[PDB]
């Protein structure tokens, strides 16, 4: 009887080491996942905005742990300029052709039609392919409206580019009113943008939207 | 024979049950997860100063997306905002103004008696919510602090006031015939509903007679 | 020979790979640990927030809160209330125990016009004397590994100086020292005991210059 009820006791324990060790396999990779440096970045950079910027006027700050200064033409130049290696690492655009933005108002008083939300959608990114710091856009922005009379409708079509110096975004203005439409990521997020609408000419926030990324 | 095979096996798991049990230390001597709780209440050292579009005499929404909307219109049974932040109980909770809650932490004072810092609490005596206006908390309380002279003693100021769902901020006042007229405002814009940052004023001006930052226990 | 031992077999390899990969990403760990980081925040949110107290002078924290002057800090007696003041966690005797050595780049944006270098202080010695605790007067090296031209030139010199306690910062000035040699001030102001934000000063004015930040060099 001893026999075949040894062996039988050896196949167990097996299985409850690597419980042990699956277990603690999975359990380490908490502190390893990719979305919490992520989420605790974008934190890192709503106080960082909040203090006055260490750099020089049109500058940008590269510095991870030891602050270097560089001017703002040689982000994703195509060569290392900051001397970290860390103006390099972000080359990849994160805006794909399909991308479908729709935002929720906040205030508004540049008032065409004074809509509940609008919505923002990418035709095609293209990338001039010697000179890449500024990747340029073709985008609609459909914004469906209702009054008293009329289900009207809109939907203009633009061209902005994006700059992977500062993260933002800009849409040239669609129609000639002159309200260019100013997107700023926080630069570790790309689900969501606080972009707000500006006359053009006069560089004054009107009217604020909180767009955010459909799934 | 099948007995050697087997006696390998013991041998072979027991230097790996060994050999794991010795990475179980050295991943618990890093560091603690961090709890939710200093995080929670980190955020909002920051949202105090990134400034607000909304003005005063309003109070900013609880959600995603920020409006501004004015102060008698909480917890009142109409959502009067886009996504009606107005009626969840991340905000309607009560578990602040609960009859025999206690804040404490010692105050300076600047304007008044000089006394040198010592422990002052507040205190909720009796809470009323009436039916038809539920906007807010009516509530009366006791104000008590350390005067220091020799025996350790205490004046006890008796108090009646409102509490804000909006502002987030009860604001309390001195009764009537009572020795040494104070009154407190303390605004719990911190995360959590546990401490505060009061303060003690003279009833008309709002004049800021005594600061104390307050915990609760 | 004999199955249900030969396939166990099987899983005791795969086993024994796995335990491998936690090796490999155990020190993945370390590297971006949250307990290090929170710290790092709320330090930095606890400056813009701005010291109620006014104007160097030690400010507690916590449940209760309220100046004390600098030259009571870690003396040996209860000072604030709850005792912050007379705790490890802020007294912390060493940061600058003999042997530390500091490294880092220095931008220059003010006089002595030259090229970006880099630079690092060593400190060499410390005292405390055990009547008057408050501060830990202190010696050290400063070195200048920039390149002039035609060679790669040294400067070095000996500075003296102390380290507060209440304000978490360390100064040295040049001793004895006919040539220019500007002086050094850092600030721990992080909350952690690695890295450091200094700039270079005239000993006089104290308006800035030459801002350098420096990490601890690796004991061991």
């Amino acid at each position: 009887q001893s026999h075949d009820e040894i062996i039988d006791k050896i196949i167990e324990r097996t299985n409850k080491i690597t419980t042990s060790i699956s277990h603690v396999e999975s359990l380490l990779d908490d502190r390893l996942d990719p979305k919490r440096i992520r989420k605790a970045g974008s934190l890192r950079h709503r106080v960082e905005e909040l203090e006055d910027p260490s750099c020089d006027e049109h500058e940008h700050q590269c510095g991870g742990d030891d602050p270097q200064c560089i001017s703002k033409l040689f982000v994703c130049d195509g060569h290392n300029d900051c001397r970290n290696g860390e103006d390099e690492k972000d080359c990849t655009l994160p805006t794909k052709a399909g991308d479908k933005f729709i935002g929720d108002v906040c205030f508004d008083h540049c008032t065409k039609r004074r809509p509940e939300h609008m919505t923002l959608a990418f035709e095609s990114s293209s990338i001039a392919a010697f000179f890449t710091p500024i990747a340029d856009l073709h985008v609609h922005i459909e914004i469906e409206s209702e009054t008293d009379e009329d289900e009207s409708e809109v939907s203009m079509p633009a061209d902005g580019e994006y700059s992977f110096a500062d993260h933002r975004l800009t849409i040239h203005p669609p129609e000639e009113d002159g309200l260019g439409l100013v997107g700023e990521f926080d630069g570790y997020n790309f689900d969501r943008f606080v972009g707000h609408i500006v006359h053009e000419l006069s560089e004054e926030v009107c009217a604020e939207f909180i767009f955010h990324r459909k799934k | 024979r099948f007995q050697y095979l087997v006696k390998n096996q013991n041998l072979h798991i027991d230097y790996l049950a060994k050999k794991l049990h010795d990475i179980e230390e050295e991943y618990n001597k890093l560091t603690h997860d961090v709890d939710k709780k200093t995080i929670r209440q980190l955020k909002a050292r920051i949202s105090n100063l990134e400034e607000h579009h909304c003005d005063e005499h309003e109070s900013e929404c609880r959600g995603d997306v920020p409006e501004c909307i004015h102060d008698l219109l909480f917890c009142d049974g109409e959502k009067d905002c886009r996504d009606g932040s107005d009626e969840d109980p991340e905000t309607c909770s009560l578990n602040i103004t609960h009859v025999g809650s206690s804040y404490t932490g010692l105050a300076t004072w600047t304007s008044c008696e000089d006394l040198n810092p010592d422990h002052a609490i507040v205190t909720i005596t009796a809470a009323h919510r009436k039916s038809f206006f539920p906007n807010r908390v009516w509530l009366r309380a006791t104000l008590s602090y350390e005067l220091d002279e020799h025996d350790h003693t205490v004046s006890t100021t008796q108090l009646r006031g409102f509490y804000n769902f909006g502002k987030r901020e009860l604001l309390l006042a001195p009764l009537k015939g009572q020795s040494e007229g104070y009154g407190v405002i303390c605004d719990f814009n911190l995360g959590d509903d546990d401490h505060a940052d009061c303060k003690i004023v003279v009833p008309s001006s709002l004049f800021v007679c005594a600061h104390f930052n307050a915990q609760r226990y | 020979l004999d199955p249900r031992l030969g396939a166990n077999a099987f899983l005791i390899i795969r086993l024994d790979r796995i335990i491998e990969k936690l090796r490999t990403k155990l020190d993945e760990a370390e590297k971006i640990d949250p307990e290090h980081f929170v710290s790092e925040i709320d330090a930095r949110v606890e400056k813009i927030e701005g010291t109620h107290c006014e104007k160097r002078t030690f400010q507690c924290g916590g449940n209760e809160q309220e100046c004390i002057s600098d030259l009571l800090v870690c003396d040996g007696h209860k000072d604030c209330h709850n005792a912050h003041d007379e705790d490890p966690d802020v007294c912390d005797t060493s940061v600058v125990k003999a042997g530390n050595v500091f490294s880092g780049t220095s931008t220059w944006h003010g006089c002595l016009a030259r090229e970006d270098h880099v630079t690092r202080i060593t400190i060499t010695a410390s005292k405390r004397r055990k009547f008057f605790t408050a501060r830990i007067w202190l010696r050290a090296l400063v070195e200048s590994e920039l390149e002039r031209h035609g060679e790669n030139v040294t400067s070095s010199f000996n500075a003296k100086g102390y380290y507060n306690f209440a304000s978490r910062r360390l100064i040295l000035l040049p001793t004895d020292d006919h040539d220019d040699h500007l002086a050094v001030v850092c600030s721990f102001n992080r909350g952690d005991n690695e890295r450091a934000e200094c700039h270079r000063v005239t000993e006089a004015t104290l308006h800035q210059c030459a801002d350098l930040f420096v990490t601890l060099e690796e004991h061991d």
